């Protein structure tokens, strides 16, 4: 039978469910507009490192 | 029948004045009841007419192997080797 | 007061819960221990799971014949256990040998070279017989530390 | 196909108890089935019979919470159920109330009892013979 | 008889070669042995849970030792030293002495679970059929003290197995 | 940071949560009931064997070593654990400078923790269990470099970023047909539990990594060891599976990935029940002598094609 293995399953749908959305719904809180940005190479950093300087001031990434 | 101390089973004393008996203290011990064959007399005699007759326990199901018993001696109870049954006449 | 009390239980439910047997291939009695993983009667994952050495396991069964070779190698194993043990003595030869018993090499009862909390007397030990000496030794687990 | 399968699971939860009913059948008794029922038995065990599912089984039977002075729902052991482990649970066809009739004997012990092991009143060794007697006088 | 376990190589030419080829070379056969354990995971399992359910038996089984006795009262067993004589491990002990008057039957009977195997053998040896082994299970002791059985009081409460002993001797009577 | 905290604790219990999946499933595969008296259907065993193996289980070696032995169990979750951290998902924690090279470095110092159990014991017996997970691993980890350098090359950079949007219409699976049969016996270079596996299980030879450690020790080894499953489950299903991206829902993404990731888990478990161990001899001959040529024609093959059709990031 397998109303006897599917909450064996059920109970991973939950757990491993949460390292995806904690890391996405955290972004509300962090951010304002839900994202984080992708650093990589000195191009992106650069953008980032004068939006900071640009009226924002305190905060790392904001718009207008 | 008991004095003092727990019940005698089939004829056994337990101690004199507590002196070999001491683990049979916090556990309970275990007594058979019936045991003084008190059941035995308790089944009446049966009548018989011949001067032989055969036992059995409850046929050839229940184990009883067939013993002759005579019954001429009056006085006597008659009683077979397995059973406590008594018989007269 | 009734927090402390609650907690005890809730140690002791753990060891309620599951109990790693040792796989002690000691005699006939060995193969009856290998069908309490046979699916019929089973015990796997309703509190036993078979996984060896004895560094890992709670509960070491001695399934079957010892003898004074064997006193010396079944004593240290059973002080390789941790502190918290218990030892199921199955079978006739576990409890004073099957016949033996006032045989040479023999040693009787097991309770010679290491102490018993549970006896399981049945020779060909019934798989139905043997379900007790898991589930009499989860409640015969009550209470551990009142100070 | 499909429909069937998950309507027979619905009607086994609404069949045996209920709501409360079926939550004592889940976390108490291990697995879940409902049938047919003998009834009458000593102290206040169910015992259940007249199922399909596999070889050699007769349903779910169940224990009785609290059967001689015990007093647990939770554990439960193989000390439950009167004189009748010989019929419906094993070997014999016929039911121990229904059918298949207990031999008098006014010998038999009326209230069963369960196994004590680690609590009082438990079995106990006993000497049997009188011995050498011994004697001494002032 | 010779039934051979050498093939003798089932491969030849051609189109016997290239698919003994393709077993080894990808896996297929693995394949089909990981579909072999897939039909089995979707039939049921034939599993007993013990504190509710419980397994098949017989009608003659031996388990723990206990003595019979007849309908009106008196005890069965008649103090032969048979079923001591035929014990292979000699747990059985019996000694005898006169039951006040006329009848004589019994002062020791301890039948040590330290020893015995479970033959049968006293089941079979008695001629008045005393013990009469039960279909029991539940034993666990502390010590081996409790384990052990004492001068009969244990072994005379086997009333409550004697229900099942009385059903079960049915089956005895004229062998099966 | 309050990301890696929500990515350590549900973790643990994912590892905890795999007990019941691996009696459960593997059970139904040997047919037999598995979980069933604690809970419901088992659930509530998992938990309690934390309460079983720490609280109350107190051992510490004999002869032992020094400061090493304790050190390895350390090294087993510190390395382990942290393999989570480069991950992709929907979103990283941290995206790397260039992904997939801090995944394979990782893993190789995480074989460190059956290394150091050798010499947990200064006893000869419990380094046999060591020395055979040493060339159970060593020979693995060639080909594991290979393999992944065919995929790579393939599809974008090192960066884990860029194989989650390479994958927009169809799998890496169907180009990558060798390849990916590869990665079901090459995921299983690290001691897990599998058929062809490592010097871990008991079977044959004493237990790996655990006849020398505890309960309290042995029992964080288990939290490590099926750890590094789950680890390259996900790091399948990253390299040769995708469906889809959405970066505007990261709903619709988060329950189609965990499905293509649990249909892998249960195949690792599938494994294990299913055939018996390679043996030490013969598994430096299953690769070396005859999956090494055959990965490396793949990887000559895969050179190729970028330049036969235009195919750089
Ligand atoms: N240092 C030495 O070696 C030394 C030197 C000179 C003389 N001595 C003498 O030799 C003796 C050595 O004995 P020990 O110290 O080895 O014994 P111990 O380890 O203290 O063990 C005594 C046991 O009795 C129980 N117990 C004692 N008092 C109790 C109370 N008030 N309530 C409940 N339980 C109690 C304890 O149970 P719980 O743990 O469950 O409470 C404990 O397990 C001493 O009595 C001392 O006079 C010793
Ligand atoms: S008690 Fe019986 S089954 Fe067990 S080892 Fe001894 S002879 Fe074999
Ligand atoms: S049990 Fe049977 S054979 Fe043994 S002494 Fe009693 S009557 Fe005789
Ligand atoms: S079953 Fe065998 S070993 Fe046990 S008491 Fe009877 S004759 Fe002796
Ligand atoms: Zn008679």
């Amino acid at each position: 039978m397998w109303f006897e293995v599917l909450p064996g399953i059920a109970v991973m749908g939950v757990c491993l469910f949460i390292p995806g959305m904690a890391t996405a719904r955290i972004h509300r809180f962090s951010n304002g507009g839900k994202e984080k940005r992708v650093a990589h190479y000195p191009y992106q950093w650069y953008l980032m490192e004068r939006d900071r300087r640009v009226s924002g001031v305190n905060r790392s990434y904001v718009s207008k | 029948x008991x004095x003092x101390x727990x019940x005698x089973x089939x004829x056994x004393x337990x101690x004199x004045x507590x002196x070999x008996x001491x683990x049979x203290x916090x556990x309970x011990x275990x007594x058979x009841x019936x045991x003084x064959x008190x059941x035995x007399x308790x089944x009446x005699x049966x009548x018989x007419x011949x001067x032989x007759x055969x036992c059995d326990g409850g046929g050839g199901a229940l184990g009883h192997p067939r013993v002759y018993i005579n019954l001429d001696k009056e006085t006597k109870t008659g009683t077979c080797g397995y059973c406590g049954l008594q018989f007269r006449q | 007061e009734y927090v402390v009390a609650k907690l005890d239980d809730l140690i002791n439910w753990a060891r309620r819960s599951s109990l790693w047997p040792m796989t002690f291939g000691l005699a006939c009695c060995a193969v009856e221990m290998m069908h309490m993983a046979a699916p019929r009667y089973d015990m796997d994952r309703f509190g036993v799971v078979f996984r060896a050495s004895p560094r890992q396991s709670d509960v070491m069964i001695v399934a079957g014949t010892l003898t004074n070779k064997m006193a010396p190698a079944l004593r240290k194993v059973y002080d390789q256990m941790p502190e918290p043990r218990y030892v199921v003595s199955m079978g006739s030869c576990a409890n004073g040998g099957g016949y033996y018993h006032y045989s040479y090499s023999v040693v009787r009862g097991c309770d010679r070279i290491v102490p018993v909390d549970i006896y399981v007397p049945g020779c060909p030990p019934t798989a139905e017989a043997l379900l007790y000496g898991i589930l009499q030794l989860q409640k015969k687990i009550k209470r551990e530390k009142r100070l | 196909e499909l429909l069937q399968v998950l309507k027979r699971g619905l009607q086994q939860v609404s069949g045996h108890g209920g709501l409360r009913g079926y939550l004592r059948v889940l976390f108490r008794a291990n697995d879940v089935r409902v049938g047919t029922l003998v009834g009458e038995d000593k102290y206040g065990n169910k015992y259940y019979e007249d199922n399909k599912q596999f070889f050699g089984r007769h349903r779910w039977v169940i224990y009785t919470t609290e059967m001689n002075g015990k007093n647990t729902f939770w554990d439960v052991d193989g000390s439950m159920v009167p004189p009748e482990w010989h019929r419906w649970l094993h070997c014999m066809t016929d039911d121990p109330p229904t059918v298949k009739p207990p031999t008098a004997r006014k010998f038999i012990w009326t209230n069963h009892k369960f196994n004590l092991s680690g609590t009082p009143q438990q079995y106990v060794p006993y000497s049997t013979t009188r011995k050498k007697i011994q004697e001494w006088v002032p | 008889t010779y039934k051979y376990v050498n093939l003798r190589e089932p491969s030849m030419d051609m189109k016997s070669v290239t698919d003994r080829a393709a077993q080894t070379l990808l896996w297929t056969e693995l394949i089909r042995g990981l579909g072999m354990t897939l039909s089995y995971l979707f039939r049921e399992p034939a599993t007993i849970n013990y504190p509710f359910e419980k397994g098949p038996l017989s009608p003659r089984f031996r388990g723990e030792h206990a003595l019979r006795r007849y309908p009106s009262g008196e005890e069965r067993c008649i103090a032969c030293k048979l079923c001591e004589a035929v014990c292979p491990a000699q747990a059985i002990t019996i000694e005898a002495e006169p039951r006040a008057d006329g009848s004589r039957r019994t002062t020791r009977y301890d039948i040590d679970m330290t020893k015995c195997i479970y033959c049968g053998f006293c089941q079979e040896a008695c001629p008045v059929d005393a013990i009469v082994e039960g279909p029991n299970f539940e034993f666990s002791t502390e010590t081996h003290e409790e384990l052990l059985y004492n001068k009969e009081k244990l072994l005379n409460n086997g009333d409550k197995w004697e229900a099942e002993i009385a059903a079960n001797i049915q089956a005895d009577y004229l062998y099966r | 940071m309050i990301n890696i905290l929500m990515l350590i604790i549900p973790i643990l219990l994912a590892v905890a949560f795999l007990t019941l999946v691996e009696r459960k499933v593997l059970g139904y595969m040997q047919l037999r009931k598995g979980p069933n008296v604690v809970g419901p259907y088992g659930l509530l065993q998992p938990i309690a064997d934390a309460i079983k193996l720490f609280i109350k289980e107190p051992l510490r070696p004999a002869t032992s070593s020094a400061s090493m032995f304790i050190l390895a169990p350390i090294m087993a979750l510190g390395l382990a654990l942290t393999m989570w951290i480069p991950l992709p998902m929907p979103y990283p924690l941290i995206n790397m400078n260039l992904g997939v090279l801090f995944m394979l470095a990782m893993s190789s110092l995480a074989v460190y923790s059956i290394l150091w159990s050798g010499w947990a014991s200064n006893s000869k017996y419990a380094l046999i269990g060591a020395l055979r997970a040493v060339a159970q691993t060593i020979s693995y980890e060639v080909t594991l470099a290979i393999i992944l350098l065919s995929v790579l090359l393939m599809s974008g950079s090192f960066t884990l970023s860029t194989l989650i949007t390479t994958q927009e219409q169809m799998w890496l699976i169907l180009p990558a047909w060798p390849l990916a049969m590869m990665w079901f016996i090459s995921t299983l270079a690290e001691t897990n539990r599998a058929p062809f596996d490592l010097t871990e299980g008991e079977s044959e030879l004493v237990s790996g990594f655990n006849v020398e450690y505890a309960a309290g020790p042995f029992a964080l080894f288990f939290m490590a060891e099926y750890a590094n499953i789950i680890m390259m489950n996900i790091f399948t299903a990253i390299l040769f599976l995708g469906t889809s991206h959405n970066p505007h829902m990261p709903e619709l993404y988060t329950i189609n990935f965990t499905i293509k990731s649990l249909l892998l888990t249960m195949s690792f478990l599938w494994i294990r029940a299913s055939y018996p161990r390679f043996r030490y001899d013969q598994l430096m001959h299953l690769l070396w002598k005859n999956f090494l040529p055959l990965t490396l024609a793949l990887c000559m093959w895969h050179v190729s094609l970028p330049i036969l059709t235009s195919g750089i990031p």
